């Protein structure tokens, strides 16, 4: 709506362009920077205690 | 730092103000040191307040020594202690820096008187005997003497020799950026 | 970790070997007295239990080895580059300054090792503090990153701070009126807090300003910090002038912390009355030529792409430091005061002149 | 680190250069087929307009009354003793009011605040009004900051020291053209820099250049005094 | 002038202040003067070797530094000064000329 | 003290960007005015800034009434159907 | 600093190491390529294999100071020689055992 | 309800800001400067948890090393405070007289001034 | 100039001539002589060692003897036992120091910084534009301290 050059000046990062270097606002460290509750806290802390909370991946 | 037809002429040599700041410190340092070791030769526990300077009133080597370094550090003219703040003043005058020389001579005047006050307090009615006694006499040491004798000589005469020391230092000081 | 190359660390053999041989030396200075007679010992003399040691074997211990360093930069070869993970830098500068504040405190000693023998009022651990310091801040003048000069600067304050500790207290004298009742100093105890507790400020201040270089650049090299900023003027990037402005400020209010300059000279004063003439001859070297030509350089050399924000704080300060001393030096009674106002009043010259080398 | 940039310009070698000029017309123009409010929003240009006087004078007060605000904060109020009293019915009234810290500081810190927007309004007036015409500039800030600060010394701290009041503005004015009104470690410029505007060719410059070369091989002690050996 | 005689001078007139200094006779523990003149004509003996070797270098170095300075001018141009036909013939030479590697 | 290393072992995401700086500033004879790319895309990876500004703005556009539904995703094919179906 | 291409050059990235050896003699080799063939600008591509060696043994740093080596060498070579550079030098250390006189009521300016 | 880099600068300097506050107590300043070289720990980690560098994190653990050295000078210098006649109240070191003491009173000691 | 020959009990004294007096060279100098090892490792230097660093050796030995006992020279208060160790001690540091000295002699003829016994097939040609020192040194012993005046 502000115009098409506008648009891909917005979207336009980096000068070279074969180099991947996605955005995150930070990097995982813990658990060999990973995730271990990919849950609501809720979830985490109910799942272990009560059925129906993990889906049995088999 | 001028160009002609894309060739460039500079007659500016770019590190001249660290060496003159290296010999402003070592100057200072070498003044210092001429007044502890004229301090060490004595007794140590006769000054501790700023009137007992008459206490440097006790032989002529140690009261003229001690008239020079102070003198030298209040940066009279003759002394070496003139030469790094003289270079100073000509380093600011060629970076252009009038309001720098301006600061730098009120500082320089306070800090003279600040200096040359104690040349009163010298005055004392008789010699001071400031020396430490062994073997039933008062302990001269040698060594310090000859090395307050060196420090005299290049506190006296150190602005003839100075040129090689300016050499020195702009030739490390020209190792800077290279 | 494929091959550990020799120019990686070649200049540590030196100082490890003074190191070794200086603290071997003192754990064996140690134990002096422990000498067993057996049984079928004979003693040609009845041994002596009282003793006091001179450190003059020790000093000229120190000076021995100082001089061998000399001899090993004389002799000195290789190329202009970084080593140990570019944490330290080898090139003609930082070995000339190497070598002047050697040869400084190879005079300082030689003439420390010429007045001791006139009265002996200090200890052996007072010169290992000496020893410890003088092998430590040339590698201070060897840095390539702020962590490692931070890192050094405090491993040569704890060694400060140990010869203020050791520092003799009680004399004797001629004084007979003071038995038998209780007179209070306080000197000692002055010197140990101001010295703790402005060590603490810089410390504190140091270690934020390393934190924000690290978010700014990426690194705290020299080279590195100096590149990023200048494009970044060229490039209008980075356009937070907030954050440079503290970031800068930070840095010079925390070496003004710890230099005792003009605005905050004020505990020089304290530390300096409590201390000895020969602390204060050795302070006044370490300070002048380690400590304020590092002040220097940070402006000169090391973070010159901050020039054009550090000038105006420079300029602020040397205004305030004159006007805050022209009138208190005047109302001084202490000779330790004269001296220590003699080097506040120099470094407020030598910080004018830098205002004008950085123009 | 600037101060003074709008003032400092060069006009001819910004616009040359293509570079962004701060004289540049920084204001908006409602047009037609638009709302009434956005009519009445777009009036926010007048705090823009640095032609204004009433806006400066404004400016200018706000900024003395900030200033005498953080001297006080920093310096003025420590200082001073309160009577105990004073003190005891101030800590009494904060224990009977919900905000009455607000109040206590407001009460302590208005005569600051004031005396602070009146010396920058009557500065700035001063300054607009009487010393914006003269030829020496250095001379003309000289003697206008040491007047004002010898009458400042004398009104707002006891008359007996205006002498140092004078003392102080005579500095204060000399800092301020060297670093307010001149541009020493802020310079927009490269020093010996040149714009060409004539028709002459390369050729024409170069041969300039070269009798520029030597005229300037002059320059030079040895040269001029023949006294070089021979290579 | 010689190095070697002014130094044997310096240490002769040096031990004899000494002397005077510490109050002690002249006379007086004379193998002294012969080893002060001795150590002195070394020392500022080697110095002068030493001034001259560092003029040498220091003229050398200056031919490096010529060279640091033109390019930190350049670098230090204002933006929008590096296409001005002022620099803008200098600034070429040294971006493409000078891509000689 | 940039050791291209990541918080678990690896490889710092900014190692190239670096290496290309610093491969550049090497060779030029004027680095800091000719290798303005090289750094800017290095001081993108570090800071974000472009990412920032990308993202004040979409907020911005967010705020209107623009938008009303968006394409639907099946799982099966890489394909966006509309909403309206 | 930030405009020295000597301290650039000593900037390099973690567990970066030069093999100076290969190096030089790589450089050894084209500048012997080179310096048979004479021009006022050296033209690496008169050169290509020895050129090709060069770039893939020495760094981008150290190419760059042997350029700026080469180009005062040659700048050098084309204006002195060794027996007037020993007769200047000469003539210089003797005169300054003399001093210098102010040229008084000069004509040139 | 604040961003942490924001918030955990300030803390840094809030901490910093009440330990000129409160009252020269040595053991109160040390566990303030504790808590400021705590707040520095914090702060490096997020930094270095943002920026993906591994140095700040070495920061963290030489932070928490120089903290404990500084400890243990501390709390040498308290007891050697207890040898001296001095007070850990700093401010009952000295006859200035202060208004945020309640009760600060000294004279000298005499039982009387004027004998006749 | 001419330099003690390498692989002999005086070679170390090479150590002590220099043509300029710069600690170290520029980031793509070159060496003055060829390079035999340029990334030695600490094996590879203690390989290369020969009677140059043994006569390094040899006179740190010498000469520790009287650096010691001026050293003792500062002993008060002390016994037999201790004064024998102490001088050890620092006699066994010159030793060092000695080993130190010769090890990084080593480390340099690998690297090619001194006189390996090898010279270079194109030798690098210097204008002596400025010389302050040539005539001085002719006229002096200081011509044995350079090399190639
Ligand atoms: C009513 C007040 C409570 C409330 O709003 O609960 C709704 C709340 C749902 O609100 P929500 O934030 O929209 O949940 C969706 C989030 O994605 C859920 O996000 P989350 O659960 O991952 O994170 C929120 C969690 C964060 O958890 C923690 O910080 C972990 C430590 C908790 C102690 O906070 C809490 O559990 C406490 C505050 C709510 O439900 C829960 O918190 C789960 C438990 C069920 C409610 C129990 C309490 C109320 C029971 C009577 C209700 C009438
Ligand atoms: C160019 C002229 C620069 C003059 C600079 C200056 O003000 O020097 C102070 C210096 C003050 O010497 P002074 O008043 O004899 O000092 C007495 C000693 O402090 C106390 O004398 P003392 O009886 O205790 O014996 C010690 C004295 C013994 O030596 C002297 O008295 C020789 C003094 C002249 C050299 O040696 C020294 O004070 C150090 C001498 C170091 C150089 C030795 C060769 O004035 C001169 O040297 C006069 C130079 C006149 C040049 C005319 C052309
Ligand atoms: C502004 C909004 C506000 O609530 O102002 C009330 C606040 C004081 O309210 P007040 O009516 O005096 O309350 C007296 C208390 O009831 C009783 O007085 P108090 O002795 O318990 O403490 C009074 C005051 C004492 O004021 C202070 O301590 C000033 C701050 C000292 C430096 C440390 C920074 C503050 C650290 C904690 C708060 C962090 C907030 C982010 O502290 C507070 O009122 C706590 C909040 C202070 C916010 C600033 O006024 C101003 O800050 C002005
Ligand atoms: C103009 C500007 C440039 C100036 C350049 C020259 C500066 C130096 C000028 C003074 C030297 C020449 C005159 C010598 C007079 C004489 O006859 O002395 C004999 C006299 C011998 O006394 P004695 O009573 O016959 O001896 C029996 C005693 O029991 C004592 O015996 P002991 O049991 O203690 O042990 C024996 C030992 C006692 O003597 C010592 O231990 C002397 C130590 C003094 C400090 C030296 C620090 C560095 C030491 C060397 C480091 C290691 C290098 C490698 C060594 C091998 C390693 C394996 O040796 C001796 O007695 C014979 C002397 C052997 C050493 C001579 C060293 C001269 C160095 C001169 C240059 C220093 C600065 C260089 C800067 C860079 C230049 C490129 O020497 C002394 O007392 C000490 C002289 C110290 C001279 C150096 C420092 C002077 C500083 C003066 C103030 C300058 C401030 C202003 C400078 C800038 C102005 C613009
Ligand atoms: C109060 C005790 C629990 C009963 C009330 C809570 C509701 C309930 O029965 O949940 C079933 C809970 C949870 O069972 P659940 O989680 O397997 O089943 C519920 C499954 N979802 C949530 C998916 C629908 O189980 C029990 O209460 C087990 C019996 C406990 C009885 C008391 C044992 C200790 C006695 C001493
Ligand atoms: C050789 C030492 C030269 C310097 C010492 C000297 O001659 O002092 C004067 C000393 C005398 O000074 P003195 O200090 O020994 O004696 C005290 C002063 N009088 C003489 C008044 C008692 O000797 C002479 O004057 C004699 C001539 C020199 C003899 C040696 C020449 C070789
Ligand atoms: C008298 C008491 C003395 C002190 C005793 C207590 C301290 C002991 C210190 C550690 C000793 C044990 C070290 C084990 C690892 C090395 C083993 C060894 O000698 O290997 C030989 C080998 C020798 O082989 P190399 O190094 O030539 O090659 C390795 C082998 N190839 C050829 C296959 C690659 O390694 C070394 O000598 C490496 C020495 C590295 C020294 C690094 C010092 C870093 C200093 C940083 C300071 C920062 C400030
Ligand atoms: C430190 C060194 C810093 C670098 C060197 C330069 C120093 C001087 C820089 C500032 C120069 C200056 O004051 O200029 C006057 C300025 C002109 O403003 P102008 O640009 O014309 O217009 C903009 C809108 N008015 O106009 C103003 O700034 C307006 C206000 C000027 C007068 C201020 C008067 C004092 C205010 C504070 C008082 C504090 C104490 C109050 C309480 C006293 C006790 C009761």
């Amino acid at each position: 709506v502000h115009g098409e050059e506008y648009a891909q000046k917005m979207q336009k990062r980096f000068h070279q362009t074969d180099i991947w270097a996605p955005f995150r606002h930070r990097y995982a460290y813990m658990y060999n920077s990973s995730n271990k509750n990919v849950k609501d806290y809720k979830q985490v802390t109910l799942s272990r205690y009560i059925n129906g909370f993990d889906k049995f991946n088999v | 730092m001028s160009i002609f037809s894309n060739i460039w002429i500079n007659n500016d040599l770019n590190s001249y103000g660290l060496s003159i700041l290296l010999l402003n410190i070592i100057n200072y340092l070498i003044v210092f040191m001429l007044i502890l070791s004229v301090i060490l030769l004595t007794n140590l526990s006769k000054f501790k307040s700023l009137n007992q300077f008459k206490e440097f009133n006790s032989y002529n080597f140690i009261l003229y020594s001690l008239i020079f370094s102070l003198l030298s550090m209040a940066g009279i003219p003759p002394l070496l202690g003139f030469t790094g703040k003289f270079l100073a003043i000509l380093y600011s005058s060629f970076k252009s820096q009038y309001l720098l020389i301006l600061f730098m001579t009120i500082l320089n005047i306070f800090g003279m008187y600040f200096y040359i006050q104690n040349l009163r307090f010298v005055v004392k009615k008789n010699k001071s005997s400031i020396l430490n006694y062994k073997n039933y006499y008062v302990n001269i040491n040698y060594s310090i003497t000859l090395n307050i004798i060196l420090l005299n000589f290049f506190n006296f005469f150190g602005i003839l020799f100075l040129s090689d020391l300016i050499i020195i230092l702009n030739y490390i000081s020209s190792y800077i950026y290279i | 970790l494929l091959r550990l190359l020799v120019s990686e660390y070649i200049f540590f053999l030196p100082v490890f070997t003074n190191l070794f041989i200086y603290w071997h030396i003192f754990f064996k200075n140690n134990i002096n007295l422990v000498n067993k007679k057996n049984n079928w010992d004979k003693s040609i003399s009845v041994k002596n239990i009282i003793i006091k040691q001179n450190p003059s074997f020790i000093i000229r211990l120190n000076l021995l080895l100082n001089s061998l360093m000399v001899l090993y930069l004389i002799t000195f070869n290789g190329y202009s580059s970084t080593f140990w993970w570019s944490h330290f830098k080898l090139n003609n500068y930082s070995l000339y300054m190497y070598l002047l504040v050697i040869i400084f405190n190879n005079y300082f000693l030689y003439i420390t090792e010429k007045h001791i023998k006139i009265l002996n009022n200090y200890s052996i651990d007072y010169f290992f503090s000496i020893i410890n310091i003088t092998l430590f801040i040339p590698m201070i003048f060897l840095s390539n990153t702020l962590f490692t000069f931070f890192f050094l600067i405090e491993l040569v304050s704890c060694a400060i701070f140990y010869k203020f500790i050791v520092s003799k207290i009680s004399f004797k004298n001629s004084n007979y009126k003071d038995n038998y009742f209780s007179i209070f100093s306080k000197n000692y105890l002055n010197v140990l807090f101001y010295q703790y507790w402005s060590s603490f400020f810089s410390s504190v201040m140091i270690g934020f300003c390393i934190i924000y270089l690290f978010s700014l650049t990426g690194s705290t090299e020299w080279s590195i910090i100096n590149f990023i900023v200048a494009s970044n003027n060229q490039i209008n990037y980075y356009t937070n002038n907030i954050t440079l402005l503290f970031i800068c400020l930070t840095l010079i209010i925390g070496f003004i912390i710890k230099l005792g300059i003009a605005p905050i000279q004020l505990y020089k004063i304290e530390i300096y009355k409590g201390l000895p003439f020969l602390s204060i001859f050795f302070y006044t070297t370490f300070y002048f030529l380690i400590f304020f030509l590092f002040f220097s350089l940070l402006f000169i050399y090391y973070l010159s792409a901050l020039n054009n924000f550090f000038w105006i704080i420079l300029l602020i300060i040397s205004i305030i430091g004159i006007f805050y001393i022209i009138s208190i030096i005047f109302d001084i009674n202490l000779f330790k005061a004269f001296l220590a106002y003699s080097t506040i009043i120099n470094s407020i010259s030598f910080i004018l002149l830098i205002i004008a080398i950085i123009f | 680190m600037e101060l003074n940039s709008s003032a400092k310009e060069d006009s001819h070698y910004v616009g040359v250069l293509g570079y962004p000029s701060q004289h540049d017309p920084h204001t908006l123009h409602p047009k037609k087929h638009d709302s009434t409010f956005t009519k009445v929003y777009a009036c926010r240009d007048m705090l823009w307009d640095h032609h204004w006087e009433v806006r400066n004078t404004l400016y200018a007060g706000f900024k003395g009354a900030l200033l005498g605000v953080a001297y006080a904060s920093g310096f003025g109020l420590i200082s001073k003793t309160v009577p105990s009293i004073v003190l005891k019915k101030m800590f009494r009234f904060v224990r009977n009011n919900n905000f009455g810290h607000i109040r206590i500081m407001q009460d302590l810190l208005t005569p600051y605040a004031l005396t602070g927007f009146g010396l920058g309004s009557v500065y700035y007036l001063y300054q607009h009004n009487v010393w914006e015409n003269r030829s020496n500039k250095w001379l003309a800030e000289v003697l206008s900051n040491a007047l004002f600060f010898q009458v400042a010394t004398a009104v707002c701290v006891n008359p007996g020291f205006h002498i140092y009041g004078m003392v102080g503005g005579i500095l204060f004015g000399t800092l301020k053209y060297a670093f307010y009104n001149s541009s020493f470690f802020q310079e927009k410029e490269s020093i010996g820099s040149y714009t060409t505007f004539g028709d002459l060719s390369e050729e024409e410059r170069k041969k300039q250049e070269y009798k520029d070369y030597i005229q300037f091989l002059g320059n030079y002690h040895k040269v001029r005094n023949g006294q070089l050996v021979d290579l | 002038s010689s190095m070697l005689i002014w130094g044997a001078c310096f240490g002769l007139f040096t031990r004899a202040a000494a002397c005077k200094a510490s109050m002690i006779p002249l006379t007086t523990s004379p193998w002294k003067y012969p080893k002060y003149m001795i150590v002195s004509a070394v020392t500022f003996y080697y110095f002068d070797w030493y001034r001259r070797m560092a003029l040498e270098q220091l003229c050398y170095n200056e031919e490096k530094l010529e060279r640091y300075q033109i390019r930190a001018k350049l670098q230090s141009l204002k933006i929008g000064e590096e296409l001005s036909d002022a620099y803008r013939e200098s600034f070429f030479e040294h971006a493409v000329q000078k891509n000689n590697i | 003290s940039y050791s291209g290393y990541s918080l678990n072992g690896g490889v710092h995401p900014c190692l190239p960007f670096y290496e290309r700086m610093l491969q550049c500033a090497k060779s030029e004879a004027l680095p800091i005015k000719m290798c303005t790319a090289q750094t800017e895309d290095y001081l993108e990876c570090h800071h974000r800034k472009k990412q920032y500004a990308l993202n004040y703005a979409i907020k911005k556009e967010l705020n209107n009434i623009r938008i009303v539904a968006l394409p639907r995703y099946d799982e099966e094919n890489d394909t966006f159907v509309p909403f309206s179906q | 600093m930030e405009f020295s291409n000597a301290l650039l050059s000593q900037t390099k990235l973690p567990g970066q190491q030069y093999d100076y050896k290969r190096c030089f003699q790589a450089s050894n080799t084209h500048f012997e390529c080179l310096d048979s063939i004479r021009d006022a600008y050296d033209n690496h591509h008169k050169c290509p294999q020895t050129y090709q060696a060069w770039q893939s043994s020495c760094d981008v740093g150290i190419r760059r100071y042997q350029m700026d080596n080469r180009e005062q060498q040659k700048k050098d070579q084309l204006l002195y020689s060794k027996e007037q550079l020993k007769n200047y030098n000469a003539a210089k250390n003797k005169e300054a055992y003399g001093i210098t006189a102010p040229k008084n009521l000069s004509f040139a300016f | 309800m604040l961003t942490w880099i924001s918030f955990w600068s300030l803390i840094f300097w809030l901490i910093l800001i009440i330990l000129v506050l409160k009252p020269k107590n040595f053991i109160s300043i040390l566990f303030m400067s504790e808590l400021t070289w705590l707040a520095l720990y914090c702060l490096s980690l997020l930094f270095g948890a943002i920026y993906c560098d591994i140095t700040l994190l070495s920061i963290s653990f030489f932070i928490l090393g120089v903290a404990g050295l500084e400890f243990s000078f501390g709390i040498l210098i308290a007891i050697l405070y207890k040898n001296l006649n001095e007070s850990l109240n700093t401010d009952l070191n000295n006859n200035n007289n202060n208004q945020n003491i309640f009760d600060k009173n000294f004279k000298t000691p005499l039982e009387k001034i004027n004998w006749q | 100039s001419q330099t003690f020959a390498h692989d002999s009990f005086l070679g170390g004294l090479n150590l002590f001539k220099r043509r300029d007096p710069r600690f170290v060279l520029d980031q793509g100098e070159r060496p003055p002589y060829p390079i035999i090892n340029s990334n030695s490792s600490f094996v590879d230097v203690l390989s290369n060692f020969n009677k140059a660093d043994f006569g390094l050796v040899l006179f740190s030995a010498a000469i520790g003897f009287p650096l010691s006992r001026w050293v003792l020279k500062g002993l008060t208060f002390s016994s037999l036992n201790y004064r024998r160790g102490l001088f050890s001690s620092v006699y066994g540091g010159v030793i060092l120091w000695g080993l130190v000295l010769g090890f990084n002699n080593s480390y340099y003829r690998l690297n090619g910084f001194v006189d390996n016994g090898l010279v270079w097939k194109r030798k690098e040609r210097k204008l002596n534009k400025y010389d302050f020192t040539s005539e001085f040194e002719d006229n002096s012993f200081f011509k044995k301290l350079r090399i190639r005046d």
